[PDB]
């Protein structure tokens, strides 16, 4: 919107180090993903005691 | 002769070698009715292991799981079966004036300036070539 009305495809750059100064590939996908999904997950464990009865973990 | 009798002495190296005889454990839950010399029996179970021991220690053993567990030690580990701990060094030492030997030898009192002890003396027996 706003300006025009045309797709716009996701594009799959890739590097060949962490930072990105050294450029491999890339290429741009037909036919958009119609489902993204990001999954978090922290991991905890209940700490234990003995002496008191506070409960955190 | 490390002591006046050996009668003691022998009988204590018997009793220190009985107690490698029968050793073990008895987890036991949570209790501070039990000591190191307390000598309890087990009864009611089959023919192999019933009878009177005696302990040799106690452990608490607090911790999450489990709760609180007064472990029950039972036996000694091992032991050295020395007189005393040995000393097999040549060593010098001075002689230390003059005084009688209380044990009716011909002990002569010497020092030994490998211990720091100055005013103490110590008998020895004195080695001649010849004697007779």
């Amino acid at each position: 919107s706003l300006l025009e009305r045309g797709l716009s495809k996701l594009t799959l750059n890739a590097w060949k180090d962490r930072e990105g100064k050294i450029p491999a590939g890339s290429m741009s996908a037909m036919y958009n993903p119609e489902t993204i999904q990001l999954d978090y997950q922290t991991r905890f464990d209940t700490e234990d005691t003995i002496n008191t009865a506070s409960q955190s973990n | 002769l490390p002591e006046a009798t050996l009668q003691t002495l022998s009988n204590s190296w018997l009793n220190y070698q009985q107690m490698t005889g029968v050793q073990g454990h008895i987890v036991l839950a949570g209790t501070r009715d039990f000591a190191p010399g307390e000598s309890i029996t087990l009864s009611g179970f089959g023919a192999g292991l019933d009878g009177t021991a005696m302990l040799s220690g106690v452990n608490q053993q607090f911790d999450t799981q489990y709760g609180w567990r007064s472990e029950l030690v039972i036996g000694l580990p091992a032991s050295m079966l020395e007189p005393a701990p040995p000393v097999r060094s040549l060593h010098i030492g001075t002689v230390a004036g003059f005084t009688a030997d209380p044990q009716h030898l011909d002990r002569i009192a010497i020092h030994l300036p490998a211990l720091n002890l100055p005013d103490s003396l110590i008998f020895a027996r004195l080695s001649k070539p010849w004697a007779s």
